[PDB]
């Protein structure tokens, strides 16, 4: 419960104290409720009946004012629900843009993608649904069973230790069903990993007869799913009906008891009929307990996941603006190294771009190119040495001036689903409409309007999955040109073009009104055309640079690179 | 519904059988109740300490004997219904396989993960507890008051009070939030979506837009609003009938009409002993067809969702019913209605020759692989492979004739062995070394930190342009006696382009090839040379020949070299 009062808001804690005075009055009323039965019905089946009228007075009185709390306890306890499922979605939100980009394994991505997941209905009723019946059930039966110890002690005495027995109860079944559970989760969340993956690369599965459920991927995720969903009802079953069937053993028990001590001559019998029914309500709040066990290691569960989120590794970030604000700023490279887990990618890089010109980068397939731009946009940064644009460290930057600083075309163009204009528009949602036709118009992205039948409102798939391999590429490079961030970084932008729209696409990359500091990489010589400065990366270092012609004319590795 | 009847049709006996038994349990449940208003009425009389023992001991047993009723129920009814959802499930993944693509490109990754998981999850309440609790919630209630009519109508008809106020909260809550369930799975497609979005495309919303303008935090916002919305009335409604249902209301309830009765000369008190044990127990009973209305629609809705995916048109194998030929006769495909792709296609592929099909981008050269592939059938014409239409060969027939690579290195979650052996897991180690030595990605792997066992998820994925020769490999490994390359070599650099094009020229030296390829300076050798602009080939020939003829080849052979 403690990682669950911490995620409230602190402007809502005010509502968290109301809520607890509320349930403790709530269960105190309802304790006196159960109190005032035991003088009524003794009183009711005596030789004076008329004295009921005063107990029974206090009885709606108190009832009525359980009412009037058990109401407001829901609106609290569904204030206090939304409360913490807004704050923690919009945190994790919030947080995983942050969030080192190393932390996202393929575990960590389904916990971000299972914790984001909970925000429906299940989660938001975590107080209503799960806490304010497991505290009225807390102390209530207590509450009766010290209530009790003025009627009769060794009745009072025997409700004290059915909570003990039944609580203890509730722990073994916890405690039996735990590992089952946790077995059961795993399995439960392996398969939503396996049909997402199942419907994401249906092409590669079918092509490779891997789409059966008796030999694919997602069949025997299923398979183990259900088997470890079998085997939590088999421990789980057995749980609920010791204790639903010991709760009935105890009240029972104690009826036992009371009319035991009838006979026994250590209690009235107006007393023994009245303790009879109000000891229904000893077993009434252990009722709700009965069932909550599977939502309370869900919810349990849940709160795992967001919390660790909440905890995950925060990229390195400063408060430092950028200098040249609007100018092209200066990128350059000092002894920047840098490693995916034990591989070296970088070792000993060094650089410097002038303001305002346009660089290409060439080399090798893994030789660290998409590295050196993932850098300087900050989506990476170096295990040691520093980045700076125009000598302002990269890692001191102000986050919104980092990625203000930075326009990137990714390698693997991702556009989400939405209309072609959508995914345009995210470069520079205030952007003039002018701005976009004319970043449309430069990423050759008017040629897909001519032939689309919606022209700039298709809706594109997951992905780019509902445009072709080119078109979604130029959609990538409209919205990157539309940014008007003074650099660009060009991922090899021209793979899926034919040479009719990779020769206008160059043009209009190295060709744009605003000036900017470009870095180019590219494995056709077509795509580096005109460009000032070439830098040869192969084994992670710059073995060479120069302008194009230069290097041509040397006659080293790059001359060798497009020989074929 | 048609649709959510006819699902769940299999299970009509095990749910009429759970309903006729939860009959008897809830009338055994009841038992020791009217056992224990005897034993009370004996108190008053003062019978003697044995008689009021025996009525003690039958009570006890009902109560065990109930409870071993109702537990035998429960768990037979879960395992029944939980091996439903497995036959269930396993269906739709059936289902999915053999569904042409267009249904997951239109769709994505989050609704299907809706279908298998959710919506197979909703159904739980419907099949396990809505019988039981729809006749517990009537069998109890009905047979108490009766049984306490009999005893005194007058308290009988107080207790009706909450009865009556009861069912008009349930009819009101059930039918405000049946519009808001109906709207619900679409909202929880819409988040799934957008979650998976925001977690797979983070490198752009991290440089364009970043946390703030991302569309997840609109959306996210837009979901909470109409759960709020949604569920404020519905926990609303919900205290209101447990506080009507409660059994310290009933009891009260019966105070209120049972002292006034009991102090005038009007009702005995022996009277009010049915009333004060039978009257409360069922409160509970009620209560769970309050909160059960809602999880049966739900479960309706879901049954009626997941039954209109099984009845989707397939990719239906006919049974109408050279070697390594694959023949393309009059083909003509739309993705969408009346929106032409491919037009009048004619193409024929033969053994041990080259084809290079290039064009403009968007021309359809990536669908004519498709088509090949059978991810959507030919609206028109027809593709024969090896004379036999590829409608008529089944699934393994016909992937066992053609090998592809798909323009995306669509990697699986697993080891880098189980990715190059995606087509034949059983491949031994050794053949998945050398299909990874002709791709030129053998000296990679052998540098990743567990070799060939390495997972590549995300997070720990490869470069652009070894995730690419990753399938080169797999394709090479599969080794089909006709291939269909879709830009492979696309981010490879001149060196191991050349490389594996060697190493797939030497492999492929008397199979059928159909390379697709923008880098037109790898596509002087083809054997045929297929222009394909607007879907429809333009013109067909060597290269030297489409050079002489100097059209939209020469057009883009100019313009390559810029
Ligand atoms: N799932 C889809 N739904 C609708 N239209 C689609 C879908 N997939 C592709 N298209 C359309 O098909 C047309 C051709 O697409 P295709 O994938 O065949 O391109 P291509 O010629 O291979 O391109 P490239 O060389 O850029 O990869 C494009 O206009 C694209 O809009
Ligand atoms: N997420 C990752 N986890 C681990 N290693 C990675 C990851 N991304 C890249 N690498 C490794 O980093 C090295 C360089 O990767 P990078 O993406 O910079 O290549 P690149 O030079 O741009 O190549 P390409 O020509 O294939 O696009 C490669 O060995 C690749 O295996
Ligand atoms: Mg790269
Ligand atoms: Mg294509």
């Amino acid at each position: 419960i403690r990682t669950l009062l911490r995620l409230v808001p602190a402007e809502k804690r005010g509502a968290v104290a109301g809520y607890a005075v509320l349930t403790l009055l709530s269960v105190l009323l309802r304790a006196v409720g159960a109190v005032l039965l035991i003088p009524l019905l003794a009183a009711l089946f005596s030789d004076t009946p008329s004295d009921a009228w005063l107990w029974l007075g206090w009885l709606t009185a108190v009832t009525l004012a359980g009412w009037v709390t058990d109401t407001n306890t829901a609106r609290l306890g569904f204030d206090l629900g939304f409360a913490v499922l807004s704050r923690t979605q919009h945190d994790m939100a919030d947080r995983l843009p942050n969030v080192a980009m190393s932390w996202f394994t393929p575990d960590n991505t389904a916990t971000a993608r299972q914790a984001i997941a909970a925000t429906g209905p299940e989660l938001a009723g975590l107080v209503v649904n799960l806490l304010t019946p497991l505290i009225g059930a807390a102390l209530l039966p207590a509450a009766i069973g010290v209530a009790l110890l003025f009627v009769s002690v060794p009745l009072g005495l025997a409700a004290l230790a059915g909570v003990a027995v039944l609580f203890g109860a509730l722990a073994l079944s916890g405690r039996l069903s735990r590992a089952a559970d946790k077995v059961a989760g795993e399995t439960n969340s392996a398969f939503t990993e396996r049909i997402i993956e199942f419907a994401r690369t249906q092409q590669a599965l079918r092509a490779a007869r891997r789409v059966e459920p008796a030999r694919s991927q997602v069949g025997s995720a299923l398979a183990a799913q259900h088997g470890a969903g079998l085997r939590l009802l088999t421990m789980q079953i057995p749980g609920q009906v010791l204790f639903s069937l010991a709760g009935q053993v105890a009240l029972i028990g104690f009826r036992g008891m009371a009319v035991w001590l009838t006979v026994r001559g250590q209690l009235g019998v107006p007393e023994a009929i009245a303790l009879i029914v109000v000891l229904v309500r000893y077993l009434e709040p252990f009722a709700a307990i009965a069932d909550l066990a599977p939502a309370l290691e869900t919810t349990r569960a849940t709160l795992n996941r967001i919390q660790a989120v909440l905890d995950a590794p925060t990229l390195p970030a400063g408060r430092r603006r950028l200098d040249r604000t609007g100018a092209a700023p200066s990128i350059e490279f000092d002894d920047v190294r840098f490693s995916y887990g034990d591989e070296v990618v970088l070792d000993g890089v060094s650089f410097t771009l002038r303001p305002g010109n346009t660089t290409a980068i060439v080399g090798p397939s893994g030789s660290g190119k998409t590295t050196i731009l993932s850098l300087i946009a900050g989506l990476q940064q170096p295990a040691s040495g520093r980045v700076l644009l125009d000598g302002v460290d990269v890692t001191t930057l102000d986050p919104e001036a980092r990625r203000a600083a930075v326009s990137v075309v990714f390698q693997h163009p991702y556009l989400f689903d939405g209309t072609l204009r959508d995914n345009v528009l995210v470069g520079d949602p205030e952007a003039d409409p002018d701005d976009v036709t004319a970043a449309m118009r430069l990423a050759r992205v008017d040629e897909l309007l001519d032939r689309l039948p919606d022209g700039d409102a298709t809706v594109v798939g997951e992905g780019g999955t509902a445009l072709s391999g080119g078109e979604r590429q130029r959609v990538s490079i409209a919205r990157a040109l539309l940014k008007p961030a003074p650099v660009l970084l060009v991922d090899q932008a021209t793979s899926a073009l034919d040479n009719a729209n990779e020769a206008a696409v160059v043009d209009a990359l190295t060709a744009d009104p605003r000036p900017r500091t470009r870095v180019i990489v590219a494995h056709r010589l077509a795509s580096i055309r005109h460009a000032d400065r070439v830098l040869f990366v192969e084994a992670g270092r710059v073995v060479e640079d120069g302008a194009i012609d230069e290097l041509l004319a040397a006659g080293g590795r790059f001359a060798q690179f497009w020989a074929q | 519904a048609e649709a959510g009847s006819r699902l769940l049709a299999p299970l009509k006996k095990p749910l009429i059988v759970s309903g006729v038994l939860q009959a008897l349990i809830t009338l055994i449940e009841l038992a020791p109740f009217v056992l224990l208003v005897e034993l009370a009425r004996l108190l008053l009389g003062g019978a003697e300490a044995e008689r009021l023992w025996t009525l003690g001991l039958t009570a006890v047993s009902l109560i065990g004997l109930g409870a071993v009723l109702a537990a035998a129920m429960t768990l037979w009814l879960h395992r029944v219904d939980a091996r439903f959802a497995h036959e269930l499930r396993g269906r739709l993944l059936t289902k999915l396989s053999r569904l042409p693509l267009g249904w997951f490109t239109r769709r994505g990754s989050a609704s299907t993960k809706q279908l298998v998981q959710d919506d197979t999850l909703a159904l739980h309440y419907l099949i396990t507890h809505a019988i039981p609790d729809a006749v517990a919630a009537v069998v109890a209630p009905v047979a108490v008051l009766v049984y306490l009519f009999v005893a005194d109508w007058r308290v009988a008809l107080v207790l009706f009070i909450p009865v009556l106020v009861y069912l008009v909260l349930m009819s009101v809550m059930t039918i405000q939030s049946g519009s808001k369930i109906a709207q619900a799975p679409r909202w929880a497609e819409r988040m799934g979506g957008e979650a998976g979005a925001f977690l797979e495309g983070q490198p752009v919303i991290r440089i364009f837009g970043g946390a703030a303008a991302s569309r997840f935090r609109r959306r996210l916002d837009d979901y909470i609003d109409f759960l709020v919305s949604w569920q404020r009335p519905f926990v609303g409604k919900k205290t209101l009938m447990d506080l009507v249902t409660r059994p310290a209301t009933f009891l009260w309830i019966i105070l209120v009409a049972g002292v006034p009765l009991v102090v005038t000369g009007r009702m005995d008190p022996v009277n009010l002993l049915p009333f004060l044990l039978l009257g409360t127990t069922f409160g509970a009973r009620l209560l769970g067809i309050g909160y059960g209305l809602s999880g049966i629609q739900t479960g309706m809705l879901a049954a009626r969702r997941i039954q209109t995916v099984l009845d989707e048109p397939e990719l239906v194998v006919r049974d109408r019913t050279r070697p390594g030929t694959v023949e393309l006769d009059r083909v003509s495909f739309e993705y969408r209605p009346g929106v032409p792709v491919i037009r009048d296609v004619t193409l024929t592929l033969r053994p041990g020759t080259v084809t290079a099909l290039v064009g403009p981008s968007g021309s359809g050269k990536s669908t004519l692989a498709a088509l090949v592939a059978r991810f959507h059938d030919v609206t028109q014409g027809a593709i024969r492979v090896d004379g036999r239409d590829i409608r008529t060969l089944t699934a393994d027939e016909l992937y066992r004739r053609v090998g592809f690579v798909l323009q995306d290195a669509q990697l699986v979650h697993g080891s880098v062995a189980e990715n190059i052996a995606l087509a034949e897991p059983d491949a031994g180690l050794e053949r998945i070394r050398t299909a990874a030595r002709d791709a030129q990605i053998h000296d990679r792997i052998t540098r990743m930190p567990d070799g060939y066992d390495s997972v590549l998820g995300a997070g720990s994925a490869l470069s652009g342009g070894e995730r690419q020769r990753v399938t080169i490999a797999r394709a090479i490994l599969a080794d089909t006696p006709v291939l269909v390359l879709d830009q492979a070599t696309a981010f490879a650099d001149p060196e191991s382009e050349y490389l594996v094009q060697q190493a797939i020229n030497r492999l492929t030296r008397d199979r059928t090839v159909l390379v697709i390829a923008h880098r037109l300076h790898t596509i002087t050798h083809a054997d045929q040379i297929v222009v394909l602009d607007d879907g429809r080939i333009v013109e067909v020939g060597t290269h030297d020949e489409l050079l002489a003829a100097g059209g939209r080849y020469r057009g883009l052979w100019d313009s390559g070299r810029y």
